[PDB]
This record gives structure tokens, sequence and C-alpha cells, in this order.
């Protein structure tokens, strides 16, 4: 919760970025079928995306007001990361 | 026009005077090497300014050495 | 024939048939610029009266107020002014290449060889009476190209 | 007082058809460089005013612009057929002074009878820096 | 010398062209004029320095005089925010009548140009409320003009000229400048902001005919002399004052109450006046320090031979310094040029952030304007310290009078310190522009949650450490249990936090990891420019390459391809490329700053927060976005005011373009088309009736360089001149 | 005629402080003594 | 000898070694009638002093200059014309 | 003298000429001219070129010092 940021476990702006991603990627995902090579990559890059996210969250980053996670280089025990 | 000079590290290879295409240089006798001949810039006024003959001096940095100086018509080597 | 100048091949320029004809070299030699022996005030004179016509040309029906009725005579006071500025250069021109009493620095002599007179036009009076020459001659060709446009205006192309 | 000049006299040109990188009004003013050289046939060299000159059987004379174009002339002469030249400096005055040898030699055989100017007895490192000789002529290399 | 160039009869038998070119470029490099002494040149310097002084004053009295002439200032002082400066009126023959149209703002009738300069405030904050005001200002800055002209005339005269041992009084001279020229000079501006500024935004006006009867406190110098200076600030503007009148004032001249005033979201006059007070009296009496005539006071010189560290860390320590600096004029100009720029850069900093003026930080133009100003002005200005610096190594520097001393041992390291900040910048470069790549690419790839973003806390430390509270660190000026917060609790901290709390104003701006990563860029044109300064200064001497290049002077074009080629290797070369990255560093910045302040005035914060961490951002969301109302100054379909400003970009374009001819063609290409064009004219009939009297040549190598990075530098100044004040002026946020 | 001397220095200024100044000064570059 | 066979270093006559030739300059006489010659002569005479000249150039030439932009209305430069329209209120209000 | 006068064909020396490529560096005297009347007899070798790609140079008696090893 240092420097004014929350973390991206408990922030609002990271969950939009990922379901803003999340429908950027399914607004790509509709224009083939569900079991050919491109809609299965797309898939996994949903899922790339989904675990990315949840990922930053479970580690403890910063997520600033823009929603980013912000790096905390001071040498903080949480941070050395 | 320009100031060359020649110190006394020369060893006496007349690349120096070889490569000079102006007739500035000439080599001399002396006695401070074991080829027994130095370099010497009597026609300074015909120097360009090249330093062809610096670009072939083989020595620790230089023994000729062309200072630039006063430019004249025929050290800036014009035609016109 | 494109043999050098006068033979010599060693000096910078050759007698092709632009250079040294019995047509192009006659008509750069019976202009005002050429004319060595006559004085340089008359040779002044019919340069500076083709060089106001020649810029009252282009600063009526090119200009600033070229489509006003101040295209011609706004015009032409921009070419009396620029004769003006050009008399001037001429002048310092005058001044700094030759001072004031030294011979001519033109060439004494000709393709033919012969010792010709120097061209006076080269001395310092000499380039002063054909700079006055010059300067009357040019806001002259400058107003009578005002006078053609005002009373000769229709054969002439308005566009 | 061992090697008089030469004083070039009215010698035939090279066969050359003219070009535009010759004399200027530099020699009209000015120093112009003629050189004299000797050939033993009708060969064919390039000039250095660019073009293709034919060199006469025996002597030859160039006027040409300046010093650099003579001695570049006399190097390729004397490396690529082997032939003693010597150029000269035609002030508009008069004057011809003779430069090339200045001994009959040229400047790589040290023949003695040249005095050494432009000779500074020293290593190059122990000139005094410019505030030794701050204010006055001497730069840095004149002592 | 018998030619135009008086002083080197070098240039003088030059037939040539050159000579122009040179006796333009060496007229002010006195100590390279041929038969000169250290007398002549201390001499001309002086009265050099007389005219900077005379036309310093001649263009700031041509300031007053077209802003009370052409301008509209008595307008401005009614409705500051709402009625625009107008720096001077326009008679340009060209005009068409839209441009005559678009160009008539500030209630004029006629065309002007609108003051970016931000005087109408300062004049306006400095009393100055009339145009007559601004008449006898500029006409006394006239006289002192003149004064100026005739003191550096009759100082070159033989009965008034001063010798080398008067110019060497370094201890009489700085006693004298410090006392007088600092703390004199700034208690007679207190002298004018408790006489005159105040009251003239307390409210009545007080001019020479009436400043001897109008008390500037109502107890007049009692509580100055019986030490009761407390009640002089009393009353000091209880936070409801409109500046120009006495609603709200009080009766203070002298106040450390800090912050803004919240009117003008400026500093408070009472605490200018205080401040320049104060450090008059620091001045006053650091003057009092050197020896002089009366027998008490220091030497120099022995300040620096005592200043030799036991241990022989330093070696000889400052040794002989004394006399290295004082005979050398280059040393003293790279030490006031480093000085000076340091304080031009600390200008810009404090005048952004703590603007002095009235209704100054609410106009947005002057205040980018000022800091793109000084900034660029800092960076040249400290090019120029090291430049002559450089030139002192070369032509002033001694190493036996100075052997072993600080300044040889200097020399000594020269290739560990130039090895140590090409580790530096060689590490910041790499670095940084990797994040911002890495950004740049995290954005391509639509993963705008992979950036590379790391909070500034060090800054955003300090930041906690002077009151802001948008962190929560709550350490030293945050935590209200802190001592520091408990000393200053009751002097200045209630204004200057709720100045620095405040998200409006400019100071101690929230920052994030887009300015992390371009104060690490502007680190790394900081450390670059220095390590080309430092290099070709500490080279300057000479090195392996060219050990002998004390020898050839500062400037001299190369020594030729031998050695592998020596391209650029004077030390005049290293303060070239030095300018080169010195203008890229200072465009780092005031790019970094006009985008963070036109983020803030227009109120999106986060645009710069977000898109200032990738690099597609600067030139989409900077370059791109506020290039939109410029470049349609003048449209297929109309103009607008902004037309200049398209016009002056598109000639910074050109210009900046043109120096990359004589940078990258260089001199042979251009000697060989001259022949030819030399030979077309000697043979072109009519023509050859005319010869030049300067054989015309290239221009040569060091020259072209210059001309090239004149062209360079003038681009790049007038290119960003004409953005940031069209950007900042097409909206005014 | 405050409005009206712009009119005449601009004029004045830019182009004859021109004329006179790069003519002194050209003639100042070709001098001899 | 500079008309000998290939032989262009006469030293005694150097202009024709140097290049020294009116390539096109006539020595013709006058061509001009001359009475027309008199009347020029006496008519621009006094442009014979180049310093006069100058003088009178550059003189004039300003006077002329300020005496047209000061004389000169707006109908033939838009710039004297001077705004014939209202003035524009800027950004944000006028600042 | 007869003898030799400088350093031996071999020893590796230091250079204490300041305006030498190779100041404060290593070599390998492979000559020494015993004329007693040439200002620079010494001859060395080094191991890395100068900046003309030369790696030998004449040098002084005074302008020379042997090492240790
Ligand atoms: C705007 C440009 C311009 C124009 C239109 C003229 C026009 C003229 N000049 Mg002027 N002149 C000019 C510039 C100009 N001049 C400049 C810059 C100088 C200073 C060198 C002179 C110096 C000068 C002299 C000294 C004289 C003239 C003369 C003339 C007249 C006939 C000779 C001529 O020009 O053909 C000759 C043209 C050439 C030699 C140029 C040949 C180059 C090529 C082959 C032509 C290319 C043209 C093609 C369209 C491109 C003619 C009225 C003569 C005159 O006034 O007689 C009354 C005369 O004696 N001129
Ligand atoms: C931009 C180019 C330009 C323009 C717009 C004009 C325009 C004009 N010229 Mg000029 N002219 C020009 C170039 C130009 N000239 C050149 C290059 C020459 C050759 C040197 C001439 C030679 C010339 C002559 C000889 C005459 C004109 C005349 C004229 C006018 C009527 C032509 C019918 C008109 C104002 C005529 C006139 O009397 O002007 C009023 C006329 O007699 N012109
Ligand atoms: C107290 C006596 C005194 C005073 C007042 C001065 C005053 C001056 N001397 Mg000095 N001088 C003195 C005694 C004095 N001298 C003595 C005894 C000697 C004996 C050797 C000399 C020898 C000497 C030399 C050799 C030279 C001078 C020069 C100068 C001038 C410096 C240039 C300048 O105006 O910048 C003045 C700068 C400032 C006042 C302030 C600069 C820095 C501040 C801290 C910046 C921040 C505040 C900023 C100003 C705010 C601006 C805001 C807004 C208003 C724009 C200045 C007039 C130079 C000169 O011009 O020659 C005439 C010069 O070359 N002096
Ligand atoms: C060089 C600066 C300067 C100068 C020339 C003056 C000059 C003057 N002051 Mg001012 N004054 C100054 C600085 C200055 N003051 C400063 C810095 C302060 C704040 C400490 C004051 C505060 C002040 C007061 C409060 C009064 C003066 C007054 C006066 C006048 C009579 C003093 C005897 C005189 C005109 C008196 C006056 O009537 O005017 C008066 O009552 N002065
Ligand atoms: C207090 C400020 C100050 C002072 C007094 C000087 C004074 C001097 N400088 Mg320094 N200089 C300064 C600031 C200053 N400069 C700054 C800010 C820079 C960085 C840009 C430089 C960079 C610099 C270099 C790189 C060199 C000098 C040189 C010189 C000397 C000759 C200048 C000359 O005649 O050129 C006259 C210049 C012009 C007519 C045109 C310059 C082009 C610009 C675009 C015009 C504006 C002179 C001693 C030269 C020197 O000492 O030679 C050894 C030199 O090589 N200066
Ligand atoms: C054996 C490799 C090696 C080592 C140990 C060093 C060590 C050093 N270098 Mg050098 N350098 C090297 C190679 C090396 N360098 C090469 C190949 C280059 C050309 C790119 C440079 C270019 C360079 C510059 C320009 C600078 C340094 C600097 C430095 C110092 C600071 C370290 C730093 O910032 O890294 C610098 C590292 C780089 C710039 C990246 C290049 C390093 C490469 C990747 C390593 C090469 C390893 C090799 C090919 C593998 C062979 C293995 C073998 C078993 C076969 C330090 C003394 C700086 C200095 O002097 O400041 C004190 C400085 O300014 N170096
Ligand atoms: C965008 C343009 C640009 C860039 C990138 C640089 C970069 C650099 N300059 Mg500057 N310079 C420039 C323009 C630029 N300059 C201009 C216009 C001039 C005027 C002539 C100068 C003048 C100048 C001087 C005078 C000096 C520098 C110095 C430096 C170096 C500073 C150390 C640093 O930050 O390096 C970090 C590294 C980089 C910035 C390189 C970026 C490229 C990446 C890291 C390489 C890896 C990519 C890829 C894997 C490689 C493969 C590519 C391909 C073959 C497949 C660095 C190489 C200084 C120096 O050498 O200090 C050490 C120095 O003294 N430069
Ligand atoms: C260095 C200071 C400075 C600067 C940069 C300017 C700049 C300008 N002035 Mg101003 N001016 C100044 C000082 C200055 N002035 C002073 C001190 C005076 C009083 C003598 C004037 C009196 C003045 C008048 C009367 C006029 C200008 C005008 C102008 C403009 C055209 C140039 C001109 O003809 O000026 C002429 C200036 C002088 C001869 C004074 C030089 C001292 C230009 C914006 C003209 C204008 O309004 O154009 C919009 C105009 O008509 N100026
Ligand atoms: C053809 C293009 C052109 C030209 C020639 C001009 C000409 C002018 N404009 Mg500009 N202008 C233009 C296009 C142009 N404008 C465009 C497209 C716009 C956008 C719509 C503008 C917008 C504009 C504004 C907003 C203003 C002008 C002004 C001016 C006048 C400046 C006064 C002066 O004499 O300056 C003198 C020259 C200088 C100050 C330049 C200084 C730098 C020089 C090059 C260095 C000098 C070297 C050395 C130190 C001195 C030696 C002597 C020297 C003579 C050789 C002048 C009449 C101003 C005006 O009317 O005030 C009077 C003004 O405020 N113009
Ligand atoms: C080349 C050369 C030269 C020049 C140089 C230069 C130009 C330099 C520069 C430099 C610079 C430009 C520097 C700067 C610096 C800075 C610093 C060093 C700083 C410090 C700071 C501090 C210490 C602080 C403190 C504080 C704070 C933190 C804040 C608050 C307050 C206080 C005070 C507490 C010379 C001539 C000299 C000589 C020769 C050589
Ligand atoms: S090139 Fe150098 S070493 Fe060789 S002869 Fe010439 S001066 Fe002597």
């Amino acid at each position: 919760d240092i420097s004014g940021l929350t973390p991206c476990k408990d922030s609002k702006q990271f969950a939009k970025r990922e379901k803003q991603q999340i429908k950027k990627l399914e607004s790509s995902l509709k224009l083939y079928a569900p079991e050919s090579a491109p809609a299965l990559a797309l898939n996994a890059q949903i899922e790339k995306t989904k675990r990315r996210f949840d990922n930053y969250g479970k580690y403890g980053l910063l997520c600033g007001s823009d929603g980013l996670p912000h790096l905390i280089v001071n040498g903080d025990q949480r941070h050395w990361g | 026009s320009h100031s060359v000079k020649i110190y006394d590290t020369c060893i006496g290879c007349t690349q120096c005077v070889r490569a000079c295409p102006t007739d500035v240089l000439e080599m001399i006798p002396w006695d401070g090497c074991k080829a027994k001949q130095i370099a010497s810039a009597p026609r300074t006024e015909d120097c360009v300014g090249c330093k062809r003959c610096e670009s072939a001096c083989p020595t620790d940095f230089l023994s000729v050495r062309v200072y630039l100086w006063h430019e004249t018509t025929r050290s800036m080597g014009l035609a016109y | 024939v494109v043999q050098p100048i006068n033979g010599d091949p060693f000096i910078g320029s050759l007698e092709t048939p632009v250079t040294s004809s019995p047509l192009i070299a006659w008509y750069l030699s019976n202009l005002p610029g050429y004319r060595t022996a006559v004085n340089p005030l008359l040779r002044g004179v019919e340069v500076g009266l083709a060089h106001g016509f020649f810029l009252v040309g282009p600063f009526v029906k090119a200009g600033p107020l070229r489509n006003t009725a101040y295209a011609g005579s706004a015009g032409s006071l921009a070419a009396a002014g620029l004769v003006v500025i050009l008399s001037m250069c001429l002048t310092i021109y005058g001044i700094s290449s030759f001072k004031e009493g030294e011979p001519s620095i033109a060439p004494s002599l000709t393709l033919t060889g012969r010792k010709k007179q120097p061209d006076q036009l080269q001395t310092a009076d000499g380039w002063a009476k054909f700079t006055g020459g010059f300067f009357f001659g040019g806001i002259s060709g400058v107003t009578w190209a005002y006078f053609l446009l005002y009373v000769l205006d229709l054969p002439y192309f308005v566009k | 007082g061992f090697t008089p000049p030469q004083l070039d006299p009215n010698t035939p040109s090279p066969i050359f058809a003219g070009s535009t990188g010759g004399l200027l009004r530099k020699a009209q003013v000015e120093e112009f460089y003629v050189i004299t050289w000797n050939s033993p046939k009708e060969q064919i060299f390039e000039m250095p005013t660019g073009g293709a000159a034919i060199m006469r059987e025996g002597p030859n004379l160039l006027k040409l612009a300046r010093k650099e174009q003579c001695l570049a002339l006399g190097t390729r002469l004397r490396s690529k057929y082997k032939i003693t030249y010597q150029f000269y400096r035609v002030f508009p005055n008069g004057e011809v002074q003779y430069l090339h040898p200045k001994d009959g030699v040229y400047p790589e055989k040290a023949n003695p009878g040249r005095e050494g100017v432009g000779l500074n007895m020293r290593s190059i490192g122990k000139n005094v820096s410019p505030i030794e000789v701050k204010f006055t002529g001497k730069q840095s290399y004149d002592l | 010398a018998l030619r135009f160039p008086r002083f080197s009869q070098g240039l003088a038998q030059d037939p040539t062209t050159r000579r122009i070119w040179f006796g333009i470029a060496t007229a002010h490099d006195f100590e390279s004029h041929d038969d000169i002494t250290e007398e002549r040149l201390y001499q001309n310097i002086f009265a050099s320095h007389f005219g900077q002084l005379a036309i310093i004053f001649l263009w700031t009295s041509g300031n007053l005089f077209h802003v009370a002439w052409q301008g509209n200032f008595e307008t401005w002082v009614q409705d500051p925010l709402h009625v625009r400066p107008i720096a001077h009126a326009i008679w340009d023959p060209h005009f068409g009548q839209p441009a005559v149209e678009a160009f008539t703002r500030g209630g004029a009738l006629g065309p002007v140009n609108i003051a970016y300069s931000g005087v109408y405030q300062w004049w306006y904050t400095i009393g100055l409320r009339t145009n007559e005001d601004l008449y006898t200002g500029a006409l006394f800055l006239l006289f002192l003009s003149a004064l100026s002209l005739i003191g550096g005339w009759l100082h070159l005269q033989p009965k008034w000229k001063p010798r080398v041992s008067w110019f060497k009084n370094a201890e009489s001279r700085l006693n004298h400048h410090l006392s007088g020229l600092f703390g004199v000079s700034s208690l007679a501006w207190t002298g004018h902001l408790v006489h005159v500024a105040i009251p003239a935004s307390r409210g009545e006006y007080v001019r020479w005919n009436n400043f001897l009867n109008v008390l500037p406190h109502p107890q007049g110098l009692g509580p100055l002399f019986t030490g009761q200076w407390n009640l002089y600030a009393q009353n000091p503007d209880s936070s409801s004052h409109l500046f120009g009148t006495s609603q709200g004032s009080g009766t203070a001249i002298l106040t450390l109450l800090g912050g803004f005033h919240p009117q003008t979201q400026s500093l408070w006059l009472t605490d200018m006046a205080h401040h320049h007070l104060a450090i008059a009296i620091l001045f006053l009496i650091a003057g009092h320090m050197y020896r002089t005539n009366f027998g008490i006071g220091h030497s120099i010189k022995d300040l620096l031979e005592a200043h030799i560290p036991p241990g022989g860390r330093l070696g000889r320590g400052h040794k002989g310094l004394y006399d290295t600096i004082n005979n050398s004029i280059h040393f003293q100009l790279g030490l006031a040029l480093a000085s000076l720029g340091v304080i031009t850069s600390l200008v810009a900093q404090h005048m952004y952030s703590l603007p002095a003026y009235a209704f100054i930080a609410q106009d947005f133009t002057t205040q980018a304007a000022l800091y793109t100003h000084h900034q660029y002005i800092a960076g040249f200005i400290m090019t120029g310290a090291f430049a002559h610096g450089a030139i002192f190594f070369i032509r002033d520097y001694n190493p036996e009078q100075n052997e072993d001393n600080v300044l040889a041992r200097m020399l000594d390291h020269k290739e560990a310190i130039i090895s140590h900040l090409s580790w530096a910048s060689l590490f910041l470069g790499f670095h940084t522009l990797g994040l911002y790549v890495h950004n740049d690419v995290m954005l391509a790839f639509g993963t705008p949650e992979k950036q590379i973003l790391i909070e500034p806390i060090f800054a955003q430390w300090i930041q906690s450490a002077h009151g802001k509270t948008s962190y929560g660190f709550d350490v030293l000026l945050s935590s209200t249990s802190g001592p520091a917060f408990n000393a200053g609790r009751s002097i200045w901290l209630p204004g200057w936090l709720n100045a620095i709390n405040e998200n409006s104003n400019s100071l101690f701006l929230t920052i994030g990891p887009g300015d992390f990563l371009v104060h690490h860029a502007i680190a790394l044109g900081l450390h670059t420019t220095t390590l080309i300064l430092v290099k070709g200064a500490l080279d300057a001497r000479g090195s392996k390459l060219m050990p002998d290049k004390k020898d050839f002077g500062y400037s001299f074009p190369c020594d030729g391809p031998g050695r592998g080629g020596t391209c650029d290797i004077s030390a005049w070369d290293a303060f070239y490329l030095a300018v080169f990255w010195m203008l890229n560093t200072i465009g780092w910045v005031t790019f970094y700053w006009h985008w963070k302040h036109i983020t803030l005035w227009q109120g999106n914060v986060s645009q710069f927060n977000e898109s200032s961490t990738y690099l597609m951002g600067w030139l989409r969301d900077y370059l791109w976005l506020n290039s939109s109302q410029l470049i349609n100054g003048y449209n297929p379909f109309g103009m607008n005011s902004l037309s200049v400003w398209a016009w002056m970009f598109l000639f910074g374009h050109l210009v900046w373009a043109t120096g990359f001819m004589f940078l990258i063609s260089w001199r042979g290409y251009w000697q060989e088309l001259i022949e030819t064009l030399a030979w077309a004219h000697e043979r072109t009939p009519l023509a050859n009736l005319i010869r030049w009297k300067d054989k015309p040549v290239a221009l040569s190598i060091v020259q072209a360089r210059l001309v090239g990075l004149a062209h360079f530098s003038v681009g790049y100044i007038f290119t960003y001149a004409a953005f940031l004040i069209a950007s900042t002026s097409g909206k005014f946020g | 005629t405050f409005n009206n001397l712009p009119s005449i220095f601009v004029p004045l200024v830019g182009l004859v402080f021109p004329a006179i100044a790069m003519a002194s000064l050209f003639l100042h570059i070709q001098k001899n003594k | 000898k500079y008309g000998d066979k290939s032989v262009y270093f006469d030293l005694e006559d150097l202009g024709n070694t140097t290049g020294q030739w009116d390539v096109y300059g006539s020595d013709a006489p006058s061509p001009y009638n001359p009475l027309q010659s008199k009347f020029f002569e006496t008519f621009a005479a006094p442009f014979t002093k180049r310093g006069l000249l100058l003088k009178f150039l550059i003189l004039g030439g300003g006077s002329l200059l300020t005496y047209v932009s000061a004389n000169s209305t707006g109908d033939v430069l838009p710039i004297k014309r001077g705004p014939q329209e209202p003035p524009k209120l800027g950004p944000r209000g006028k600042l | 003298k007869p003898p030799p006068i400088g350093p031996k064909r071999g020893s590796k020396v230091k250079i204490l000429r300041r305006e030498s490529y190779w100041f404060k560096n290593v070599g390998s005297v492979v000559a020494v001219d015993q004329d007693p009347k040439t200002r620079y007899p010494v001859v060395v070798r080094f191991a890395k070129v100068n900046y003309a790609n030369i790696s030998t140079n004449n040098y002084a008696l005074d302008e020379v010092e042997e090492v240790a090893a």
C-alpha cells in the first residue's frame, strides 16, 4: 500500500484492464470456428492473459491509479522480487 | 603560410618528402641517426597542409609536424 | 569546331560554336558590355534602359498588386527601386574593386594578338560613368515602360 | 652556387585538344608554374587538368595551374615513364623562379649543399605550452 | 593588418573569402589577436562588458517602450486573467487582410504580438501600473545604456585606463561585488518592494513625487532600530487580498508566512521583500571577507595554499591555483558560466514551481516559454563553461606552476573520469531506452500491464519530506510528530502545506513512472554532455592520438587522415558534439515539462502518467496531438493567429535540416564545385567583366561545423518555440 | 502620426539599414591601405 | 614566340600566355549617334561621382520608401487598412 | 664506450616519453645504436601497434627505463 499505490489483488482498474483485454481478444474470436487453430490460439492467449493478471495480483504488485503494476525498487522486503 | 617543423626524432626514411606533393620538404645531411640525414622544410610557402608528410612519419608520435597557419592562395590550393 | 581558346589547350576554355562563332561572338561583341572603345557612359545607358524594361516586365503583371488598378504604377515604382539598388551595388562594386586612378585591369590583348587599348570601363571614373548611365537609363526605361503600359495597353497581354 | 637554374626556352607543348581545367585568371595576375620535361618518344599521358595528352618526342612544356599539378605530373612521369623533369614558377611580371630540385637532385637524396630550416632540435613533446609564449608572436614551436 | 581584420594580419593576408568569416568569428577572441598585450586584453574586455550592459539596458528599454506605446498594459492591469498581453505591434507590409484581422488581439486597433515573456506580470508585480511608468523606466534605461557607453569609452582612453594589477585585484573586486552588487542591490530591491510594490499591491500608488511622505509601515523604523522586527509582520494580507486594491490587504512589509498568494497563485511580495533583505544581510556580511586596503580580511592565495589535505590524497592541494585562475580569464569565465548555468536552471525550476509574479501561474504560455528559455540558456551557458575550461587547459594552464596540485592531479586521471562518465551514460542509455522500448512493445502487444513502471520512491520521499500527503510516507513534514514540522509549525508551513498539497499549482507535481524514466533520460543527457565536454577539456592539451594538441590550439579542423583519422579531435569539436547532446537533453527536459504541465492544465494528468512511460505516447499524445492547432495555423481555407507559429515551425525545420548539409557534407565536394563555378563565371560572357575581389572558397571545416550547428540549434529552438507557444496558446488549457 | 511611425521606421530600418550597413561593411571588407 | 608550332609560352608576351584576351571586347568605335550621346553625357554627368551617387541613392531611396509607406493608405497594403473586423476572444476567456 | 651503452638486446623496457603511444607501457629492445652521436638510439619493439600501425620506435637513453622483471 506504499507510495499511494493500491495492490493489484485489490485494484479496480487492474481488473478493468483484464476485462478490456479479454473483450478485445474475444471480439477477434467471433470470426472463426471455436475448434480451429485460430480460435484455439486465441483461447490460449486469453488464458495466458488471465493467468498473467492473476499472477500479478497474487505476487503483491502495486497497481497505481492507471491500473498497471508499479515496481518498487527502494529495497522494501516485500518487493525484492 | 603553414609552419612545417621537423623534430630530432627523425630516422631519415625520406617518406615525408617522397609523399609531399608540393616540394615543401627536402632531405639534408645530419648527424643524429643511423641514416645520417634529416628532413627540412624550406618551401613552406608552397605548403598546402595536406599532412601527407606526417601521415608517413614512422615515429612514436611524429617528427615532421604541420601547423595550420596563415592561409594564402597557394596554401589554399587555388587555381583561381 | 571545339578547338581550344585561341588554339591554346592549357587555358581553361574552348572555342566551341557557342563561344567563338561568327554569329554569337559578333552578338557578344557589338553590345554595350563589350564595347571597350566607346566611353562607358553610353554603354551603361543602353544597359540600364534594357534592364529597366526587363524589370518593369515582372513587376506590373507579377506582384502584390498585379490585379489592382495600382499594378502598373506601383510595379514600375518597385522596378525603379530595384534599379536604384542595382546602381547602388554597382557603385559599391566600382568603389571596392578599383580605387581611384589605376590603369585598366582589362586585357589589353585580343584573340588575334593585337595589343589593343585597355577597356577604360574597369577604371574608377569609367565604372562610375557606367553606373551613372545605368541609373539614368534604368529610371528612364522604367518610366517609358510605364508610359507604354499606359497609352498602349491594348496590344500587350493582360491575362 | 653549384647548380644554376635552367631558364626554360620556347619549347613545344604537348599535343592536347584543350580542356577546362587549364589556366584561369590566376595566371593573369599571379604565378602559373610551367613544367618542362624531355620525352624519349611520342607517348600519351594523363594530364593533371583532366584528359589525355600526347607528349612530344623531345622537350615538352606545360603551363597548367599550380605547383601541385606540375609536381603530381612529374611524379607520374618519373615513376611511370622514368623521365627527368623540372618545373618553374612564372610570375606575371616576367620572372621565372626555378623550384623542384633546387640542387639538380630530387628532394629525397640528402645531398649536401642545402641548409636545414624548419628544424627544432628537440622531441615533439618538449615544446612549451602556449601560456609560456602568451602575448608573443611565436606561437608554440619557434621557441 | 591591412584589410578588414585589423586584429589579425594572417587573415588580412588571405586573398580568399575565409578572412571575412574569420574576422567575424575571431573578432572577440582578444587573446588570439595579433600584437596585443594583457593590458589591452583586459581593457577591451572591460569596454566590451560596458557595451553588453548598454545593449541589455537598451533591449529592456525597447521592451518597456513597446509595451507602453503599442501594448495594452493599462487594460491588462484591470482584468489580467482575461486580457491578453501585447509584446509590440507589427507593421509587416506583406500581410494580407486575413492576417491583419487575425493578429488583432488584446483590444488593439491594429495587429499585435502577444507577450509570451511575462514582462507584464513582473512589471505589474513591482508597481508600474501605467504606461507613463514604463515610459519613465524605458527613458531611464536608455540613460543607463548611454551611461555604460560613455563609461566604456572613457575607460578605453589612456587617462582612465586600469592596469592589469587592478583587474587582477580578486579580493577588492570580490568584496565590492558581493557586498554592493548583491547585498546592497537586493537591499535596494527590498527598498522598492517595501516602498512601492507592496503599496502598489495594497492599493495606493507610491511614486517619486510622494515616496518620501508615504510610510511603508505605520510605525516607520522604530520597529527596526528598536529591534521589534515582528511589528513588520502583523497584518500579512490575510488570504482575501486582491492584488492591486486594499480589499483584504494589510500593513506588513516583511513576512515568512510562505506558500502562495491565493488570488495570483504566486509568492507573496512580503516574502520576496524579507527574502531579498535577508540575503542582503548575508551578502553584505560575506563581502567583508577578503583582504583589502584596511588591514583585515583573507588572502585567497593563502586560503588555497592552506587547503592542502595532509595525506596527499589531493596532493599539492589548491597550491598555485590563485595565480592560475587570476591570470587565466578563461578559468574565471568557465567558473562563472558554470555558476550562471546552474542558477539559470534554478531560475527555471523555481519560476515554474514558485512563481514570484502576479498572474503568471494562471497564464500558461509564459510559464512554459520562460522555463524553456532559461533551460536552453542554461544548457548553452554550461557547454560554454566547459568549453572555456578547455580553452584554459590549452591556452592559460601552466603545468609547472601548478604541478601535482588539485588541477594537475585532475588531468592525471582523466581516463578514469572519462571512463566512469562513459559508464554512467552507457548504463543510463542502455537501461532507460530498453525500458521505454519494452513499454513501447508491451503497448504494441496490447499488454500495458507488463510494462516496466518504477515508481520514483526517492523523489516521492522528498515530496513527502516537504508536506505532500499523496503517497503516505509521513516523514519529516507529513508526520505531525516530526521535529522539523514542529520547528516551522508557526512560521511558514500552513501556507506551504496548503500550497504543496493543492494539486492545481505546479510545485512538487505528483510524479510517476514516466517521470522516473524521463528523469533518467535527463541524467543520461547530463552525464553524456558532461562526458563529451570533460573529455574534450582534459584531452585539450593532448592524448595518445594527438599529444601536442595544445600547440594546435583549441579550434582546429583535424590532424589529417594519418594515425587512422583525426576528424573532430579538437576540444572545440567536443564542445560541438556536446551542443548536440545538450540540445537533445534540454529537449527531453522541456518536452517532459510541457507535457506534464499541459496535461495538468488540461486536467488529464492520467494522459502523462499513462502515456509518458512509452515513447509512442510522446510521439502521439504530445507531438502529434498538440501539433493539431499549430499546423492548421494556415490551411488552404483561411488562417488564424497561429499562422506565424506554423511558419516559424517549418522555418526551424528548414534550418535544422540545412545544418545537416554542413555537418554531413564536408569541405572538398564544395571546393571542387566552387572551382567549376569560378571557371564558369570567368568564362561566361558579360560576367567576365565582373571579377570577385576575395577568391571564393568553400567554408573551412571548423567554420562549416559551426555553421551547421548554428542552423541546427536555430532550428531546434525556433521549432520548439513555435510548437510550445502554439500548443499552449491554441488552447491555454 | 503614432500609428504612421511603424510605416516610416520599419521600411527605414529593415531595408535602408541593410543598405547602409551591408554596403559600408562590403566597402570595409574590400579596402586597402 | 606564341605563334610557333604548339608553343604557348612566349615569355615576352605573357598576355597571350596567361590567357589575357578580350574574348569579345570589340574596339570598334561608337555606333551611337553623336547628338544623343552628347545628350546622355550632359544629362548623366551628375552621376559621375560614385560617392555622391551612392549618398544620393541611399538617402533619396530611403526618403522615397518612407514617403511611399507613410502616404500610402490601406487600399494598397492591408497592414494600414487595419482590422476592419471585430477581435476574436481568445481561448479560456481571452487568456 | 665501445662496449654497450644502453639496455641489452631483448631487455623489456618501459617508456618515459610522454608523447609516445606506448607511454608507461613495456617494450622489447631489439637494438641500440652504439654510435655516440645519435640522439635516439634505443630501437624498441612493442607488442601492440600505434595508431599508424607501427610497433617499433627509436627512443633515447633517458626516455627509457628497464623494469625489475
Ligand atoms: C560595490 C561596488 C561595485 C559595484 C556595484 C560593481 C558593479 C559591477 N561591476 Mg564591478 N568592480 C568593483 C566594484 C563594483 N562593481 C571594484 C572595486 C572593482 C575593482 C577591480 C571592479 C571590477 C570590475 C570588472 C573588472 C568588471 C566589473 C563589472 C561590473 C558590472 C557587472 C555586470 C552586471 O551588471 O551584472 C550584475 C549582476 C547582478 C547584480 C546579479 C547577478 C546574479 C543574481 C544573483 C541572479 C538572480 C537575481 C536576478 C538578478 C533577478 C532578475 C529578475 C528580474 C529583475 C529580471 C557591474 C555594473 C564588469 C562590467 O560590466 O564592467 C563594467 C567587469 O568586467 N567590475
Ligand atoms: C571481456 C569482456 C569485457 C569486460 C570484462 C569489460 C569490462 C569493462 N568495460 Mg568494456 N567492452 C567490451 C568487453 C568488456 N569490457 C566490449 C566487447 C565492448 C564493445 C561493445 C566494450 C565496450 C565498453 C565501453 C564503451 C565501456 C566499457 C566499460 C567497461 C567497464 C565497466 C563495465 C560496463 O559497464 O560494461 C560495459 C559493457 C558493455 C558496453 C557491453 C559489452 C560487453 C560484452 C557483451 C561482453 C563481451 C564478452 C566476450 C565477447 C565473451 C568472450 C568469452 C571468452 C570465454 C571466449 C569495465 C572495466 C565502460 C568503462 O570504461 O567505464 C568504467 C565504458 O564506457 N566497455
Ligand atoms: C538516437 C541517436 C543517438 C543515440 C542512440 C546516441 C547514442 C550514444 N551517444 Mg550520441 N550523438 C548523437 C545521437 C545519438 N547518440 C548525435 C546526433 C551526436 C552529435 C554528433 C552525438 C554525439 C555523441 C558524443 C559526442 C558522445 C555520444 C555518446 C553516446 C553514447 C552514450 C552512452 C549511452 O547512453 O549509450 C547506451 C547505448 C545506446 C544508447 C545505444 C542504443 C542501441 C542499443 C542499446 C544496441 C542494442 C540493439 C541491438 C540488439 C543491436 C543489434 C542491431 C542490429 C545490428 C541487428 C551512445 C552510444 C558518448 C559516448 O560514447 O559515451 C559512452 C559521447 O561521448 N554521442
Ligand atoms: C517574405 C517573408 C517575410 C518578410 C520579409 C517579413 C518581414 C518582416 N516581418 Mg514578418 N511574417 C511573415 C513573413 C515575412 N515577414 C509571415 C509569413 C508571418 C506570419 C503570418 C509573419 C509574421 C510577423 C510578425 C508577427 C511580425 C513580423 C515582423 C516583420 C518585420 C520585422 C522588422 C525588421 O526590419 O526586421 C529586421 C530583422 C531582424 C530583426 C532579424 C534579426 C536577425 C538578423 C538576420 C541578423 C542580423 C545580423 C547582424 C547582427 C547585423 C548586421 C546588419 C544586417 C542588416 C546584415 C519585417 C518587415 C514584425 C513587425 O511587423 O514588426 C515591425 C512582427 O512583429 N512578421
Ligand atoms: C572544464 C573546466 C572548467 C569548467 C568546468 C565546469 C563548467 C564545471 C561545472 C560544474 C558544475 C555545474 C557543478 C555543479 C555542482 C553542484 C553541486 C556540488 C551541488 C551541491 C548541492 C548540495 C550540497 C545541496 C545541499 C542542500 C540540498 C540537498 C537542498 C537543500 C539545501 C542544502 C544546502 C542542505 C573550469 C573553468 C572550472 C576549470 C578547467 C576545467
Ligand atoms: S617521414 Fe619523418 S622520419 Fe621519415 S624522413 Fe621524413 S621526417 Fe624523417
